[PDB]
This record gives structure tokens, C-alpha cells and sequence, in this order.
């Protein structure tokens, strides 16, 4: 394993600043020293397949342009492409391309690092198994990871109690998981998008986070996955068409016939402007997460808006003001944005079919037919439910679209 | 002289269904109403009910108004066909309708035994016969001494025991002084127990009087038939001395069609010479004159 | 009086009716099944709203089974041109029909709300009798007014028709018209147009359907939540005050009787 | 060839007999008439000549064949009473209906529906017909084809005396040319001078059959004599009384004699010759009559 | 053969009844009415419109056929008709050819107007698609219809008044159509330590209106066991009605 004083770096300007320029190198480097290196385009660094190719341990190193090919894949002993170590505080990595069967950026202990910008295709043939993690963050205060490009990795921007940093403007495309959160405090996350996932956010135990902004095209079974997150921030999120499927290994998920949201055991936050889109489940809310502000989505095209499996009320509307519901067959006479009545989405024969399966053959009885008039008929039998008051009769995210 | 009526023309839709029948009924004689089921027979039996209002004319019934109800409990109006409540009971209709026309409630129990109903009493009118209907019918008709009874054709779908049992209870009702209009269409049996018939006809009433006078003024023949008889031969001429045309048309069916002005003639023939077996002078009937007055109209 | 004399026998036929008495006692244990489950979830606005949806569809059915052949029953059965030869009017034989049906009416409601009643006295422990007697007795004295409605709109489409087996398609005609089309129209028109026909002329089209009226009345005051309403939250836009709407239901009746004696005179 | 030969039926139900050694025997071309109550009596007997019912306990030989072939309904009418067609069909469709059912060819539908009289009311509903209306449509039904036995239960309910007289003036047409029918009335006054012979059964048994003139011959029953004015009432009172006859003392210039028909060969010769016989109406006893004896007779 | 000639009076006799006429004409406009919400707004439009065939079909057979027998009965033209060249048999087969091409008609009226609101508002709505799922509609319409026709006449045949035979006929629409899968329903919700949910798949086989959705919506049994079971359920009932019409 040498270092990157081995190379043949032409200086540019001496404020201990390199520039490596075009042609390939062998192995894995090594930086001790606080060196502001850049990069010709042409300078393609293919390490043998073995080891952390581009190790960092001074702080303040600003490795810029490289292109990084084939490390290793031991995910036990964390063959990276970028190792950064605790000790090499603010290290900037800017527009790089990996292509290597490990971990992309394994950064621990550091503070303020700055991964911007990359482009990392992580396999074409590992099970999702195997393919290491495109950005792990692991305990990192400080960091600024912005508009990268992550491609096949194995659960794409892993976060491990990390506890200040956003995540601004990234791609993620064909991974098992797009961001996924471990004890992340007071964490933000702006604008990214998650692409053909199978599961779109994991969002497990982490508090005081703002998630704003962010998109999910065509992602399976899990659009938004929310697992303990309490005093959080849900404002602008698009979730579109979340297909069925299944991840897999079925090791911390299940599979799903498609939720844009899934909402575990999530007591305290505010859920306001979002777009559901397509789905199967528009949103489900677990018995154990109640009480938080729900208000101001658009719960448009999906074939069951509202999964609620208890019978206490839960009025989804803070300040007056309600969701869009694309079913809501409802009038507005005095000339405000709200609707007249209120929206109940699930029946009392809508909750029969996810507390018994077997209804399933009798869903197109009239005696089925019969059952949802006697409730709009007879409220007495209505079992309280997942009602807002005033909702939206037109779409509020006209800009999430675009 | 119960019912009045003089100078009738009923109008309605401008088409003049009934025209100047000048009807006048005795206080105890029995008529009887015989035109068809059409326009003529059935607007003059509404006119005496007073459930209709007669254009260009008065009908007074019982010396006052038709329509009055100091007359009107004093009617009785047996209709064609009433299949009448059949959730309710025999006692229970009958005590029904005497309390509507005023009558006291002691006539119920001793009108469902003079009528042939005492058995189907307290039992409900689904269960009950088309005869026992007309017996039903007929119960509520004599409620309360009435002094014009008008049945509509009360013999249908009856026994003949109770049919030669009802006219006898209409012929108890006659000595008693209350005159009964029988507007029926089964007309042979009711020429026995009518005292005048009224055969009316495309409005106008064609012809009104007794049996004897609706003889008298048509000349009709005497039809004497002797199913049967000794000698054949002799039996074709010995009557045809007269004019009395020997037709038949069976073995034995010889019905002679007489004239009736020779009625001398042929009995001294008979009776002096020569012994009889079986003579038959056979009455025109009332099949036979209503055939000749609803055929002299058209 | 001849106006009792034939009223006397319509309470006596009517109460042989095995079809009324069977949909009189689906009348009682609904209400005690309606009443049980809002003792059981306790609520007080839900278990209102449903029992004057239960009267409006059971309470114009038992006056539609009980009319429809009023009078072309009588006429096709005989003993109509009967009964007019008897010293009556047609104006005493069609409101001593009425009085004598519109007694069966308020006995097969008396019968509901009373056991009604006596599931919510013996069921909520601690209920307040008087807030009991006041609410269920505006349930009493406003659905046989809703009855005696579909009382005489069966007069009307029975001195029309001349055959009882055609009464009977317009009786089930104007019970399904009255209860769950014109609530059905109604919405249409509010959904297609989105609110926006006209804000001022359609609460008062409310007016237009007694059975509207009906739950005008026992809604006003136990409104509680919107949907419980559903297209009653107009009623809340309607400026008339809860007298007029007493008023309103009994010009239902005059108008509608006046007509039912307007076309019987002419029979 | 006797058409309908009932030998010797017992028809029970179940511990009753409701018609008990029923022994009739209609000719050829007789017109024979079932008369009796409304009861079992009659209308189980009604049913043995069809092939409805079967003999618990004989035969019948409806023209010499077995009553439920169907050789012999294609040749049997039957109008039945109180019948109620089908109300949204015409008249005209609902004779084209029963022709194609009894194999007559539908060249005899337009000519049986003018020969009862409905040219004017066919191609209209049953439902705006009366009831006489009716029983022209019923009775076009049961001359279809060439049949050779009716049984006009009660036929002329309803019609008018022309229609009535029509449909008599039918039968004497239709029993020349060999069709022996049978009537099952209550109208009695009318059918018996039509009736070739009586058939009046009480409850259970059969109780007389025979011509009219062998009903009056066996069962004594007295001739009903009416005149008017021969010579005086008051005169002629005395006469009937001495010879055992009743002579009704009435209002005034009105003899109503009672006689008992075993002398009145010669109770008319002193009438004769002593006055004119210029309004005079002898009248045999009736068949309302008739049928009033052979009910006390048995019951 | 005069199973025809009285099947020819009874397609003429039921297409004039205004009673049939009204809910035909109403099933063929809410047939389109939920094709207009169901293109505008394939499988999610013909499921409901399984539930609308479900909720009339068994009332239009009703309709017709209730008073059949003792409809004939009472009007007398049943004891008529005994006498005539006819087996108790052709009447009651020839009543199912002339009542079940009435319903056999009125779903093309009333389907005939759907598929055409189907495949002329979707505009690449891929037509061979189209008339095999509708082809197996139309066909499995009739057979549900076929079914309460023979019901019709079970009941019809049993009773002597025309007024206590609708008292049976809404009495079967009643209990099998939606007290059946009411009582499946309580069966499943308020029972469960003593009913096997896998014995509930051979309980849809009682009754004809759930046989009828589940070849609508395609389960341990094939296709084929749903098409003999739901000819098993004419052919029993009316082997069934005509061992009540030889008992009258
Ligand atoms: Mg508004």
C-alpha cells in the first residue's frame, strides 16, 4: 500500500496544492500529509482489486477530479474508495468516479467533510448483498454531502448517528436502499431523489430531522419509511407510483404491496405539503403513532389513500386547513380553498379487509355495496376513524410536479 | 210511486247516451232494467242511485232529491261484482256498513241468518265463495228497512237453492211494500218474479209494461212443442187448419210457430175430439220479446 | 260522526295487514338496534342523525303499504260505487281514510321510538330524562307528520290511476324519488357544478323534498360533526327559523290532501 | 259409439269419497247437462272426462279411448269457467297461441274469431275486454280443430240475451253435425230448452238422469196452470177443490191453478167448455223445479 | 314441438309487461352510468358492473317468472292448458326457453349499451380484450338470471295466490343476495376459534350470486368446477320445479 507522495504529482501553485496528471496508476494510496490535490480528467487511478485505494488520514484535504476503479470488496475489514479517517477533519471530495465493488465513501469520526458531487456506480452482478454502501457516514458533525450521483450500490447513503449534516441535490438509482437513517439527531436532507428503490427513505430512530423536498420516482413497496423519528419535518415531499415487489432478504423489512408512506411508531412531527402519488397505499398509519400534523398533502391517483388499523379518531387537519383528496366528492359554497363536508377515507368494510383476508372474495358483493351505504346512511355503525375537516378542493403542490 | 223518473237526456261528452225515458215505477211492483252492458241500461241505474247528475231532466226518487241522505238511507244498491274487504270479517263488514247507512246494530245478527251466511260468519272474506259474496252483498242491501232495494244482477254465481230462495225473499219484500229494480242479464227465471219489464235500447227506451202488455203489443208466436206425442201424422195438419205452420226439427221436435189469433180454434179441436197427451202452451218468452224489441231498434 | 264510522274500519284493516306489521316491527327492533349501539359507543349526534335516516326510509314505507289502494282498491274491488250510494261525501270517505290510517301511523311510530325510548333510559346510566322526553318527543310528533305526507301523496297517485297493479309502480316510484333520488340529485348537482350553480337558491331546494324537511327538523339541535349531515350541511345556509319548518311540513300535508281531494271529486 | 262412458268411478281424496258409483253414458250427439253444487260433486266429475284425474276405483272411455292420450285432446274443447287470459296479449294472438297447441291449422283462427263475434275487439288487449268479451274468446278456443266432445263450463256468464241466444243457436248447429257436448251451469231457467237430458247429482251420489220428459214423469211434481179471466175467479174456485186439485184464492180476475197432471186431460174440458180460452198458460215443472225435488230427495 | 309454441307466447307476453320494461330500461342506463365513471374518470369498471348484474339480474328473473304458475293458475289458464295436447313437463321447459331468452336479450340491451360506451371512450381500449371478458359476461349473466328463473318457479309452483308468491320472491332476492354474504360476513368476524377461513372457499358454492362474481374475477377450485357448479344450480332447481309442478 503506498502513498500519494509515490505518484507523480506537478505542482501548480504552492500553497501545498498537486495536480496528478492523465495516465493511469496501480494500488492503494495514502494521504498523511494536508494536500489540495487535483486532477486531470484523464487521470484514471485503477487500484488491483484489494484494499482502501484512496486512504485519507491529515485534515483539511481537498481531493478534487480523480476517477477511482475497482477496490475491494471486503465489507468486513471496510475496503473503501475514500477512507477518511477521525483525525482528517474537513476533507473536501469533489467530482470523482468510482466504479468498485465496496464501500464509495467510508468517512467515521470526521467533522465538516464535504463529499460533492461524485459520480458512484457501485455493481452490475453482486445480489444487493454485497455491494458495499455508495456514502457511509458513520457518527460525522458537520458534513456537507451534496449532489452526488449513487448507482447500485447496497442501501445507497448509509447514516450512522450522525448528527448535523444535509444531503442536498442527489441522485439515487437501482440501490436497495436510498437514504437510509440510523439515530441521525437533528439531521436535514433537501431536494434529493431516490430512483427504482426497494425501499425509497429509510427513516429509523432519528429525531429532529427536516426531510423537505425530496423525490421518489417508481420505487418499490416503501415510498417514505419512518421508523421512531419524533419532532420531525415533512414539508414538499413527491412520492410517486410506489409498485409492489420485494427487497429480497426480507432481513429488516417485509415485503409491501406498496406504501408512499409508512408511518412507525412517529409521535410528533409535521407532515404538510406533500404529493402521494399512485400507489398502492397512499399512507399508512400504524396504532402506535398518533397525534402529529397532517395537514396540506395531496393524496391523488392511489387505490386505498388511508391505511388505519384502530378505531380512535384522528382529525387530520391543524389551523383549519385539510389535505387534497383526489376521491373527495365534495362542494365548496362559501368561496373558500376548503371543502364543505368532511372526508372520512376508510369505511367500517375497508377495515375488515386488512383485519381479515378472506373478505377479499366477497369485495364485490352488494351486500359490500349495501354495507358502504348503510354507513354513509346510519353514522352510528361508522367506527371512528382517519376524518379530516375542510379539506382541499385543488392541488396545493402545483410546483412539485415540474 | 218510489221511483220518478220524467223527461231524462243524459248528456255527456256530447254523445247522448240516454234520450227521453220517461220512466215512472210503482210503489210495489218489481221492475226489471234489461238493455246490455253498454251506455243505455247502466247510466239510468246511476241515476236513481243519485251518483249522477241528470242533464236536461229530474229524477225524483222516493218524492224528494236522489242525492239527499233522508232518502239515501232508505236505498239499497246490490252491484255487479264486489269482492269487498278480505283482510276483514263477515260480522265485521256487515257492522261496518250499518253503521254508514244508520241502521241499528240488532239487524246484523238477524240479517246473517235470514241470508244463508250465519256458518261463514266471523270467518274473512278471502275465504269466501263468489255465492257467499253475493250472499254478503245482498246483507248490507236490506239493512235498515229499505224502500227501494236496486240489485244488480244478484243471482250470479249462485245455487239454485238459494236462487228460488232468494226470490222468494224478494217476493216477501213486495207484500211488504218496496219496490226492487232488478238490472240483470240472465233473463230467463226473472219473467217468473218481475211485475213489469223495461227494455231499453241504444238509449231509448223501447218498451215498458207488464209481461201480458209486451205480448199484446208484438205479435209473436206461441211455441208448442210435444216431445213425444202418440200420434205424428195427423198432429202435422190438424193444428195447420188455422195457420199454425207445423215446422220441426228433430224424431219428435215438432215446435209449431201459431199466430195467436186462433187460439179457439185449435182447443175445441183438440179437446173434443180426439184425446190428448202432453199440450203445451208455451208463453213467448222474455228471450223472445227482447229479441224482437232490440231488433225493431237495430 | 261519519268521518269515524269509516275510520273506525281502516284502524281495524290496517292492523290485519301481516305485510304492515312486519315492517312495523322491523321499525321497532332497528330503533332499539340503532339506540343499543349508541349507548354501547358512548354518540349523541350520531344516534339522532340515524334514527331520522331509519324513519325516512321505513316511515314513508309503512304509509305507502297503507294507502296505495285506498281508493283504487276500493273502486277496482267494488266497493267504492258502493259507499257512494251510502250517506257519505267523497270528501268524508277520503279524510276518514286518513284520519284512520294516519292513526296507524302514529301507533306503528309510538311503538318504535317508545321502545326507543326505554333502550336509552334502561341502557345510559345517568342520561338526563327531560333532554329524553324533549328530543324523542320531537322524534314522535315530526315522523308521523313525514308519514301522514306519504299518507297523502298516496291518496293522489291513487285517485289517478284506474288499476291497482299500476298504483303500485308509482307508490314504489315516489318512495324511491322522495328518499334516495332527490338526496342523490340533489348531490350530483353539487359535486358536477362544485358549489357553483347557485350559493343562495339551493339550500332552500331542501324545501322541495319533506323528507329533507324531516331532517331538518330533528337536526337542529344536535348538529355536531358535517358528515354526519352529508347534504344537510346546507341547512345550516337555510335562514328560515325551526317554526317555519313545523310550518312547512304541515303545508306538505294541506297542499297535498287538497290535491288528493281535488282529483277524488272528480273520480 | 257412446262418447263419454263413466263406468262406475269412486273418486276419493283421502278417507272420503267425494263422488260415489258415478254411472253415466252421453250418446253421440246428446247435449247432456251437469248440474248440481259447486262442491266436490260436480267439479271432480267435470275433471274425470278430462285427463286431469284418474278413476280410484273404474274407467272412463272418453270416445272410446283412454281420457290422457293425446289423440283425444286434439278433438276435445273445454271452456272453463271464471278464466282470465293473458291481459298484454290480443285476441287475436291468444286464439294463434291455442291453434298452434292443438295442431288446428291458423287458417281457422280469423274464421272462428267471426263466427263469436270479436272481429271488431281482435288485435286489442285482453286487459281492455270485459267479461263477456272474454267468454267469446273462451268459447273460440274450445271449437278449434273438429272436436267431437265440449264442456262448456258455465258459459254464458256475463253475455248479453242475443250473444246467449247466439251461442245456443251454435250448439243446435254444432250437435247436428255429431259434437256431444256437455253443460256445467247454474243457470237453470234457459238451458232446459236446450238440454237433451238432465244430470242432477247431489253431493255424494248420481242422483236422476234422463230426458226432461223422464224426469217429469218419474218425480210427481204438479203442473203450474195460469190464466186470467175465463170466467170469473169466484166461480171457478169450487171446481178444483172437489177433483183434489189447489186452486189459489188470489187478488182478483186472476185463476192460479195447482193441478196434479194425472187428470188435466179432462180438468181442461170443463174449462174449455164453459168459457174462451183467450189468455191461458199452462206450464210444465221446470227444471228449477226439478232440481229443487232431487235435493230433498236426498238432503 | 310444442315446447316452441308455448315459448313463442311468453317471449310476446313478456315483452309487453310495463313492470319489466322499466327496470330493463333502468339497468341498461346504470350500466352505461358506471362505464361513463369507469372510462372518463377495464378490470376496476367490470367489477362493478358485476355488482350491478348481481343486484337486478336476480330481480328482472324474478320479475318475470313469479307468477308463471300460479299466475296461470289463478287467471285459470293453467287448468286450461292441462287439457291440451301438453305434458306438465313442456309447460314448465317451454316457460324457461320463452323467460330465459327475455333476460337472454336484456343483457344486450343492457350490456350491448356498456361494452359500446367501453370501447367507443377509451380509444385504444384493445378490442380483443373487450369481447372475450364481456363474452364471458354476457354468458355468465344469463346463467345467474337462468338460476332465479328456475327459483321462479319453484316457489311459483308451491304456492295458491299470486300474493304470497312475491312475498317468496322478494324473500329469495332477499336472502340470496345479500343475507347469504351477510351471514358469511358474521360467520367470519364474530367466529373464529370454531371456523376454518379455508373451509370458506367451498361454502361460495351455495350460492348462485357468488358463483356468478367468481368467474367475474379471474382460489383452490379451476374455472371450469365454477361453470358445472353453476349449471348444477339450474339443473337441480329445475329438476326441483318440475318435481313441484307434478304435484299440484
Ligand atoms: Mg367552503
Amino acid at each position: 500500500a503506498p502513498q500519494s507522495i509515490t505518484t507523480l504529482p506537478l505542482q501548480p501553485d504552492g500553497e501545498n496544492r498537486w495536480r496528478l496528471p492523465a495516465g493511469e496508476y496501480q494500488g492503494q494510496f495514502t494521504i498523511e500529509q494536508p494536500m489540495q490535490l487535483r486532477c486531470e480528467p484523464g487521470a484514471v487511478i485503477q487500484s488491483q482489486g484489494q484494499g482502501s485505494s484512496l486512504l485519507i488520514s491529515a485534515p483539511d484535504v481537498l481531493v478534487e477530479g480523480c476517477t477511482l476503479y475497482e477496490w475491494g470488496s471486503d465489507l468486513t475489514a471496510m475496503d473503501s474508495a475514500v477512507f477518511i479517517l477521525p483525525a482528517a477533519e474537513r476533507a473536501q471530495i469533489s467530482n470523482n468516479r468510482m466504479r468498485g465493488p465496496g464501500f464509495g465513501v467510508f468517512v467515521d469520526g470526521t467533522r465538516d467533510v464535504q463529499v460533492i458531487g461524485n459520480e458512484i456506480d457501485g455493481d452490475a452482478g453482486v445480489r444487493s448483498q454485497d455491494r458495499g454502501n455508495g456514502i457511509h457516514l458513520f457518527a460525522v458533525s458537520g458534513a456537507r454531502v451534496l449532489h452526488n450521483h449513487v448507482r447500485n450500490a447496497r442501501d445507497g447513503i448509509y447514516i450512522d448517528t450522525s448528527n448535523g449534516n444535509h444531503l442536498e441535490g442527489n441522485v439515487i438509482e437501482d440501490v436497495r436502499y436510498g437514504v437510509h437513517y440510523m439515530f441521525a439527531n437533528e439531521n436535514s436532507l433537501i431536494d434529493n431523489v431516490t430512483r427504482r428503490t426497494r425501499t425509497g427513505y429509510a427513516l429509523m430512530q432519528s429525531r429532529k430531522l427536516t426531510v423537505t423536498g425530496n423525490r421518489s420516482e417508481q420505487d418499490q413497496n416503501y415510498g417514505i419509511l419512518m421508523n421512531y423519528i419524533t419532532y420531525s419535518t415533512i414539508t414538499g415531499n413527491f412520492v410517486s407510483d410506489v409498485q409492489r415487489g420485494d427487497t429480497g432478504g426480507d432481513s429488516m423489512i417485509s415485503g409491501g404491496e406498496g406504501k408512499a408512506l409508512f408511518i412507525y411508531n412517529s409521535l410528533f412531527n409535521t407532515i404538510e405539503n406533500n404529493h402521494f402519488e399512485k400507489s398502492s397505499l397512499g399512507i399508512h398509519l400504524t396504532a402506535g403513532s398518533e397525534d402529529n400534523r397532517i395537514s396540506g398533502n395531496a393524496f391523488v391517483g392511489n387505490q386505498q389513500q388511508v391505511k388505519y388499523v384502530a378505531s380512535r379518531t384522528q382529525e387530520w387537519s391543524v389551523d383549519g386547513r385539510g389535505n387534497y383528496w383526489s376521491d373527495y366528492l365534495g362542494w365548496d359554497r362559501n368561496n373558500d380553498g376548503l371543502g364543505d363536508i368532511a372526508y372520512e377515507p376508510n369505511d367500517n368494510v375497508d377495515r375488515l379487509l386488512w383485519l381479515y383476508p378472506q373478505v377479499r372474495l366477497l369485495m364485490n358483493s352488494p351486500s359490500i355495496e349495501v354495507l358502504r351505504w348503510v354507513q354513509r346512511a346510519f353514522p352510528v355503525i361508522k367506527s371512528p376513524g382517519v376524518q379530516d375537516s375542510h379539506p382541499l378542493m385543488k392541488l396545493p403542490t402545483e410546483k412539485l410536479l415540474t | 210511486n218510489a221511483v220518478e223518473i220524467q223527461g231524462v237526456s243524459q248528456r255527456y261528452g256530447s254523445m247522448t247516451v240516454l234520450h227521453d225515458l220517461n220512466l215512472n215505477l210503482g210503489e210495489g211492483e218489481v221492475l226489471g232494467l234489461f238493455g246490455h252492458n253498454g251506455a243505455g241500461k247502466t247510466t239510468s241505474m246511476k241515476l236513481i242511485l243519485g251518483l249522477l247528475s241528470p242533464s236536461e231532466g229530474q229524477v225524483k226518487v222516493l218524492g224528494r232529491a236522489p242525492n239527499d241522505p233522508q232518502v239515501r238511507r232508505q236505498l239499497g244498491y246490490l252491484p255487479e261484482n264486489v269482492t269487498f274487504y278480505p283482510q276483514l270479517s263477515g260480522r265485521e263488514t256487515l257492522r261496518h256498513f250499518a253503521r254508514l247507512k244508520g241502521a241499528a246494530l240488532t239487524q246484523v245478527d238477524e240479517l246473517l241468518e235470514q241470508v244463508g251466511l250465519a256458518h261463514a260468519a266471523d270467518r274473512r272474506v278471502k275465504t269466501y265463495s263468489k255465492g257467499m259474496r253475493q250472499r254478503l252483498g245482498l246483507a248490507q242491501a236490506l239493512l235498515g228497512e229499505p224502500r227501494l232495494l236496486l240489485l244488480d244482477e244478484p243471482t250470479v254465481g249462485l245455487d239454485p237453492i238459494a236462487t228460488q230462495d232468494l226470490y222468494l225473499l224478494i217476493d216477501r219484500l213486495r207484500q211488504r211494500g218496496t219496490s226492487i229494480i232488478l238490472c240483470s242479464h240472465v233473463l230467463p227465471g226473472v219473467e217468473a218474479h218481475i211485475n213489469r219489464a223495461a227494455i231499453l235500447a241504444k238509449g231509448c227506451l223501447q218498451a215498458v209494461g207488464s209481461l201480458s202488455q209486451l205480448r199484446a203489443e208484438a205479435g209473436l208466436p206461441v211455441r208448442i212443442r210435444a216431445s213425444g206425442i202418440s200420434e205424428r201424422d195427423s198432429w202435422l195438419q190438424r193444428w195447420t187448419d188455422a195457420g199454425h205452420s207445423a215446422r220441426g226439427l228433430s224424431e219428435s221436435s215438432i215446435e209449431v210457430v201459431a199466430v195467436n189469433g186462433h187460439k179457439l180454434v185449435l182447443l175445441r179441436q183438440l179437446l173434443g175430439e180426439g184425446e190428448p197427451e202432453d199440450i203445451e202452451i208455451h208463453q213467448p218468452s222474455l228471450e223472445d220479446l227482447y229479441r224482437y224489441y232490440m231488433e225493431r231498434a237495430g | 260522526n261519519q268521518v269515524w264510522n269509516i275510520a273506525r274500519k281502516e284502524l281495524s284493516d290496517g292492523l290485519r295487514n301481516r305485510w304492515l306489521l312486519a315492517i312495523s316491527l322491523l321499525f321497532a327492533v332497528l330503533a332499539v338496534g340503532i339506540a343499543w349501539l349508541g349507548a354501547a359507543a358512548s354518540s349523541i349526534p350520531a344516534t339522532i342523525a340515524s334514527l331520522a335516516s331509519l324513519a325516512t326510509f321505513l316511515m314513508p314505507l309503512i304509509a305507502l303499504l297503507l294507502a296505495y289502494d285506498a281508493i283504487v282498491g276500493e273502486d277496482e274491488g267494488g266497493t267504492l260505487m258502493l259507499l257512494l250510494t251510502y250517506p257519505l261525501g267523497r270528501g268524508q270517505i277520503l279524510l276518514g281514510k286518513f284520519v284512520g290510517h294516519g292513526l296507524i301511523l302514529a301507533l306503528a311510530v309510538l311503538i318504535g321510538f317508545g321502545c326507543a325510548a326505554l333502550a336509552i333510559a334502561l341502557l345510559v346510566e345517568g342520561v338526563e330524562l327531560g333532554m329524553l322526553f324533549w328530543a324523542f318527543g320531537r322524534f314522535m310528533i315530526s315522523s308521523t307528520l313525514l308519514g301522514w305526507v306519504f299518507l297523502a301523496f298516496a291518496y293522489v297517485l291513487s285517485g289517478k290511476v284506474n288499476e291497482k297493479s299500476s298504483a303500485a309502480g308509482l307508490a314504489l316510484g315516489v318512495w324511491f324519488l322522495f328518499v334516495l333520488v332527490f338526496d342523490l340529485v340533489l348531490l350530483a348537482l353539487l359535486v358536477l357544478s362544485e358549489g357553483k350553480f347557485n350559493p343562495e337558491l339551493l339550500p332552500w331546494l331542501l324545501l322541495l323534498n319533506p323528507t329533507d324537511i324531516y331532517r331538518l327538523i330533528n337536526l337542529s339541535g344536535f348538529e355536531g360533526s358535517g358528515s354526519a349531515m352529508g347534504v344537510l350541511s346546507l341547512g345550516a345556509d337555510l335562514p328560515v327559523p325551526a317554526a317555519v319548518l313545523w310550518l312547512c311540513l304541515l303545508a306538505w300535508i294541506g297542499v297535498s290532501l287538497l290535491l288528493a281531494y281535488a282529483i277524488f271529486r272528480r273520480r
